[PDB]
């Protein structure tokens, strides 16, 4: 019984690492894909800034 | 008899030190995804910003294209 | 108490689920 | 063993208070990206409308050549 207890105590810790593990890829996941937007997003602030530009000396 | 109640300890024990290891484990896994956590929310934060900008810039864009139409409305075409 | 760490995981990866199906979906929109 | 049961104690005590501080970050997370998604709806709603206005002034323009 002090064994058995041992044993499934164990068994639930690993459905809780294996739980912590895809939250960690979550949040990795998660920073890739904000950092990549954060690229996408330097390029249309970019694009905008000058279209402003333009439109203001075309007037 | 002996010889069974040792392999009931040996196996506790060992079992018992891959728990540990595991414990040790998710103290990597959790502190790294804080890590990730706060970086997103900064880049977030930042990008939040550069959207106001953005938006702004089309608003800019869209009340000179009210002058523009003003003045094709004053030239008759 | 181990329970209710496994429990409290599960809910952050089901709230960091719906929060990268958003940015899919921002990742769509520029 | 009472050391490494100890340890084991401490470590999770430490997952748990972090897996706290992550159920926090992911919801302010989640609101900051419904906000930005309101936005970037407006900004694209906005940037067609703008378009389309460039478009039209340029086609009453060309009329005048
Ligand atoms: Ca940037
Ligand atoms: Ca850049
Ligand atoms: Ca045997
Ligand atoms: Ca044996």
């Amino acid at each position: 019984s002090a064994l058995s207890e041992i044993e499934t105590r164990h068994s639930e810790i690993i459905k809780l690492e294996n739980s912590i593990r895809e939250l960690h890829d979550m949040f990795m996941d998660m920073a890739m894909l904000v950092e990549s937007q954060g690229e996408m997003i330097d390029r249309i602030e970019y694009n905008v800034e000058h279209a402003v530009d333009y439109v203001e000396r075309a007037v | 008899m002996r010889n069974e109640l040792e392999e009931m300890q040996r196996r506790a024990d060992q079992l018992a030190d891959e728990s540990l290891e595991s414990t040790r484990r998710m103290l990597q896994l959790v502190e790294e995804s804080k890590d990730a956590g706060i970086r997103t929310l900064v880049m977030l934060d930042e990008q939040g910003e550069q959207l106001d900008r953005v938006e702004e810039g089309m608003n800019h864009i869209n009340q000179d294209m009210k002058e523009a139409e003003k003045n094709l409305k004053d030239l008759g075409w | 108490r181990l329970q209710q760490t496994q429990a409290q995981v599960d809910e952050v990866v089901d709230i960091m689920r719906v929060n990268v199906d958003k940015v899919l979906e921002r990742d769509q929109k520029l | 063993g009472s050391a490494r049961e100890n340890e084991m104690d401490e470590n999770l005590e430490q997952v748990s208070g972090i897996i706290g501080n992550l159920r926090h970050m992911a919801l302010d997370m989640g609101n900051e990206i419904d906000t930005q998604n309101r936005q970037i709806d407006r900004i694209m709603e906005k940037a067609d409308s703008n378009k389309t206005r460039i478009d039209e002034a340029n086609q009453r323009a060309t009329k005048m050549l």
